[PDB]
């Protein structure tokens, strides 16, 4: 078995940025990996394609995955609206790590961060399940249509994703 | 302060 990989083509205001593709901890966190990249491929007929990254503060994350409402309030997962922390076994190390979004315990829906800094106060209460594995450069320059507040100065948008392997 | 919840975002 190898672990997945998946991509996002990441657009800014309708313009193409690049390419950023993750390597998914299915061997380590099977369930919280398989929800993330079923909903890149589409293939349960809903996902990320054309949804946004409504929330970007510098220095810390970018935070998506919300493509039901696109503002914090929605999303749902390929289990039913909400699942379970796995487990907690990865760390917010440093930049790149990729993990769920919650409104606390067992409250797992769709959406995720990348982070840019290492960001141990999170850790066991957000669970870690990837990692950007080629295009972090596309990660940094999405980050400077952040703010300290999170609002993005310019829509920012998975134009297309999908599974590599 | 700095969180990543969905629906409540706290300082």
């Amino acid at each position: 078995m190898v672990n997945p990989t998946v991509f996002f083509d990441i657009a800014v205001d309708g313009e193409p940025l690049g390419r950023v593709s993750f390597e998914l901890f299915a061997d380590k966190v099977p369930k919280t990996a398989e929800n993330f990249r079923a909903l890149s491929t589409g293939e349960k007929g809903f996902g990320y394609k054309g949804s946004c990254f409504h929330r970007i503060i510098p220095g810390f994350m970018c935070q998506g995955g919300d493509f039901t409402r696109h503002n914090g309030t929605g999303g749902k997962s390929i289990y039913g609206e909400k699942f379970e922390d796995e487990n907690f076994i990865l760390k917010h190390t440093g930049p790149g790590i990729l993990s769920m979004a919650n409104a606390g315990p067992n409250t797992n829906g769709s959406q995720f961060f990348i982070c840019t800094a290492k960001t141990e106060w999170l850790d066991g209460k957000h669970v870690v399940f990837g990692k950007v594995k080629e295009g972090m450069n596309i990660v940094e320059a999405m980050e400077r249509f952040g703010s300290r507040n999170g609002k993005t100065s310019k829509k920012i948008t998975i134009a297309d994703c999908g599974q590599l392997e | 302060x700095l969180l990543v919840t969905a629906g409540l975002v706290l300082a």
